[PDB]
């Protein structure tokens, strides 16, 4: 329509680049196993992530502003303009990723983006209820936070930008109409640790700012970060997750909310099984495929029938921490 | 043979402390102009323009003269070696690396050399230097930086409770693939090399067989500074000439013996060979101005003469009567 | 909200540190087996704990004030200010851990924090009814006391502080409003004995005091010790317990209240089994896994169906004690 022409013509962009040196070291880093034997600890994973980011930043020679809610309150530290923003396990701390992206500066972020719907991340048990991850840090408190969908398709993002109260007064009449000052970013996530596949090393570069119309679509269909909806609308009380394997396999993870048991299966198998008429047929087919483990077939059958169980909340005793 | 053996977590702090001590008081630097680089001392020029300035500024500073021997005249090298051996009371160890440029890991390259260059040079030149380092990853200063890093790691492992500045102040002379260190870390040096992923060869100092350093043999470093070409490396191969086929044998032999006279005039078992080469190939060689105008020309203390003779005999494990017989045979040919 | 700003700004803390030397000896102590052969006795475990704490304190050179209800009545002994507070099996004696934590001093405490819902602790039978542990000391009387949740996630605690009657008069009008004088502590629990995994060696250090608002939440979600609720709200008459193993396993312990039989199972298995439609299916799956012991499968089935049994109270004859 002619409205599309308005958006196409109205570029009015102001590209800004404070010579942010591309951090090619973070991009294209081979998978690594931090723990020589056994399984790594959460503190060890955090230390490895910090060391990797530190080495990259120092090798490039840039500066950094580590964050350890709506405003970062960077004034108390006043870092340089060219310095990067680095955050580790700050999902609980930051209300939104927009808080980090308003600064219109490159962001290096190590986050929790699970590929299993429940289980252990390193030594830290975690579980998803409603749509909030009930993470339990090994040697720490209990974190309750959502996941902000870093790994969905699309490299271009829309985010807010910093605005003062005077700027707020200036733009509020324009804001209510549907006019927003939107910055654009390019995302890269690496997934660098094999033993802990639930944590992603997100990397981001800003590209340029733009004024956009709220009630007008975009030709490139740029997306803005949204909270993930783990709940399965077809089977109440169940969480469903899909992810793509490196060997060209589209697996799916199923499980109940506020619950520990979890199984991964090829998506095609789940779609075939979800249409079977009888419960006994599910077991017959699963035995046909060669799955003899009861823990697998029983969970598949329970998902097929949508069995809801009100599991209780019970006291937990956590592993003793050792500084080493 | 490329290697990607990243070091351990603990070693990273030691490497960062060593890099900071290398930085010292020279926070800011500026690149050199092309003309100045050209008159200093293609592909070599683009990296040299920055690396020569970086070496001259930081590596040749007041607080970095303790270890960066590479970059001084041979008389200065001999003086430094004699001073170091006098300080260590003839208790020193030698390091011999095999294909260091072919064995340094990506983590070491990007956390020692790149870090040092970026900290030394101005921020406005960061992109050029980082691009040059990236091109390098996929000359002389790199070997010195690796040797300094390994020395700092050994010193940190030996005395983990001392301050890093005091630890680094004890760094002995180092020059590329060759260097000197205290003998008290002879066994612990291998473990440090394994942690970094490098291969190290170490030999205890022995006055009977002399000391090996920069292919130079110190006959008696305790008292005299007299020094000679390494006999072990050259005697077994001096009879064969590795010059290109286009050069006549006489010119190559004449250049070799001229260099030997310039460096090893009074060394036993080499002076006789040099004189016999000059006597045989000399008259049959071409004009010396012709070879001075030819590209392949550059492609090559009397008081302790007795002691130098005995030290050479000990180095070559040849009996004195056998040495005299060999000398007589060489002269009479 | 703006109320959150009030709490954030109102630090008004008064850090106090009477150079309490950190007891690094207690932290990071490897597991030990007190009894060379057979199983250790309760008295032997108590002696070992006392010896360990004594050795640590003397090596650090500090002093101690051993406790052997609301007020410790330390005036009769007037220990030094720097001396530590040490208690062994004082769960029955002390009404609350707040009694120990009011002194605003480091506490070394050896407590009963079971990981099995019932059975034997060393040679002492114990059982949980309602929410009180019916401990039966080997060579002692019968102790009835709750468990005060030392091992839950979170290292920071809220506790009362000593206040005189004049201080009580001063702070009562403020106290009724919702203003409390709260101290903060850092917890470490070690679990040092393998043969007796039900006893934990709790260690504590105070950090600083603060004035807090009762009706305002805390950003860090600091927790105050609460009585454990062992009762399972889903299956009346049953006690459920969860704990994390050192080998990355989340086991669960089930059993009836005022009852002796007890079994530990992986949590995932229990969640899978709790959703099965038929009782016979539970046995079928359990045989599939390879569990042939009737004492295990029968208890699992009873938990699944929530079978309640009114076990009687009967006379008991205890083992004769020997001073040795």
């Amino acid at each position: 329509t002619r409205a599309l022409q308005r958006a196409v013509i109205d570029k009015t962009k102001t590209p800004i680049e404070t010579r942010f040196y591309p951090l090619d070291s973070l991009r294209t880093v081979t998978p690594k196993r931090v723990a020589d034997n056994g399984h790594a600890v959460s503190g060890a994973v955090r230390d490895a992530a910090r060391r990797l980011i530190d080495e990259s930043i120092t090798a490039v020679g840039g500066s950094k502003f580590e964050v350890n809610d709506l405003a970062q309150d960077f004034r108390n530290d006043t870092p340089a303009d060219d310095a990067f923003i680095v955050g580790v396990d700050v999902d609980y701390y930051v209300t939104e990723p927009d808080v980090l992206l308003e600064h219109m500066r490159p962001v290096v972020l190590h986050t929790f983006n699970p590929k299993k719907v429940s289980g252990f991340d390193a030594d830290s048990p975690f579980t998803i209820k409603n749509n909030l991850v009930e993470y339990k840090v090994s040697g720490g408190a209990a974190w309750v936070h959502p996941v902000w969908d870093w790994c969905e398709a699309g490299e271009f993002i829309a985010s807010r930008v910093r605005t003062s109260w005077k700027e707020w007064f200036l733009q509020l009449p324009l804001r209510m109409i549907g006019l927003e000052k939107v910055g654009y970013h390019k995302i890269h996530h690496c997934r660098p640790w094999t033993d802990c596949p639930d944590r992603a090393l997100v990397y981001t570069i800003p590209q340029y700012v733009i004024w956009r119309f709220n009630w007008i679509d975009t030709e490139l269909h740029v997306r803005k970060l949204k909270r993930i909806e783990y709940q399965d609308e077809t089977k109440p009380g169940w969480n469903r997750l899909e992810y793509v394997t490196d060997k060209n396999e589209l697996l799916v993870s199923i499980g109940r909310e506020g619950e520990h048991a979890q199984i991964t299966i090829e998506k095609e198998k789940l779609d075939m099984l979800s249409g079977l008429s009888a419960t006994q047929s599910v077991n017959a087919r699963l035995i046909g495929m060669g799955h003899k483990d009861p823990q697998y077939t029983s969970m598949i059958v329970q998902y097929y029938t949508g069995k809801k169980v009100v599991s209780p909340i019970s006291p937990t005793v956590y592993k003793p921490t050792m500084p080493r | 043979v490329a290697n990607d053996k990243k070091p351990s977590d603990r070693i990273a702090k030691i490497a960062e402390t060593f890099v900071k001590l290398m930085n010292g008081p020279f926070k800011d630097l500026d690149p050199l102009s092309i003309e100045e680089t050209i008159e200093r001392l293609l592909f070599i020029l683009k990296v040299s323009r920055y690396t020569l300035a970086y070496s001259d500024i930081v590596l040749h500073a007041e607080h970095n003269e303790h270890w960066y021997y590479p970059g001084r005249n041979p008389t200065e090298i001999a003086d430094g070696v004699c001073e170091f051996v006098s300080d260590c009371d003839a208790e020193v160890i030698e390091t011999d690396f095999s294909n260091l440029d072919g064995r340094v890991s990506s983590w070491m390259q990007r956390n020692i050399a790149q870090k040092a260059m970026v900290q030394a040079f101005r921020p406005e030149y960061r992109d050029e230097i980082i691009s040059f380092m990236d091109t390098i990853i996929n000359t002389t200063p790199h070997n010195t930086q690796y040797n300094g890093c390994v020395e700092f790691t050994a010193l940190t492992f030996e005395h983990p409770d001392a301050e890093p500045e005091d630890l680094f102040r004890l760094i002995g002379p180092k020059c590329g693939d060759d260097g000197l260190s205290r003998a008290i870390i002879q066994k612990s040096i291998n473990r440090a090399a394994k942690c970094f992923g490098l291969e190290l060869k170490v030999e205890r100092y022995n006055p009977e067989i002399g000391l090996c350093f920069l292919s130079r043999v110190f006959v008696d470093p305790l008292a005299t500074t007299t020094t000679i070409q390494d006999p072990l490396r050259t005697l077994r191969k001096l009879h064969l000439t590795t010059r290109d086929p286009t050069i006549p044998l006489a010119d190559a032999a004449c250049d070799r013996v001229e260099g030997y006279l310039c460096t090893d005039a009074l060394t036993p078992l080499i002076s006789d060979y040099c004189k016999m080469v000059l006597r045989l190939y000399g008259p049959t060689a071409s004009t010396e101005q012709v070879r001075n105008q030819r590209r392949s020309r550059n492609k090559e203390h009397p008081q302790d003469a007795h002691l130098m003779k005995q030290v050479l005999i000990k180095r070559t494990a040849i009996d004195e009567d056998q040495v005299d017989a060999l000398i007589g045979r060489f002269a009479a040919m």
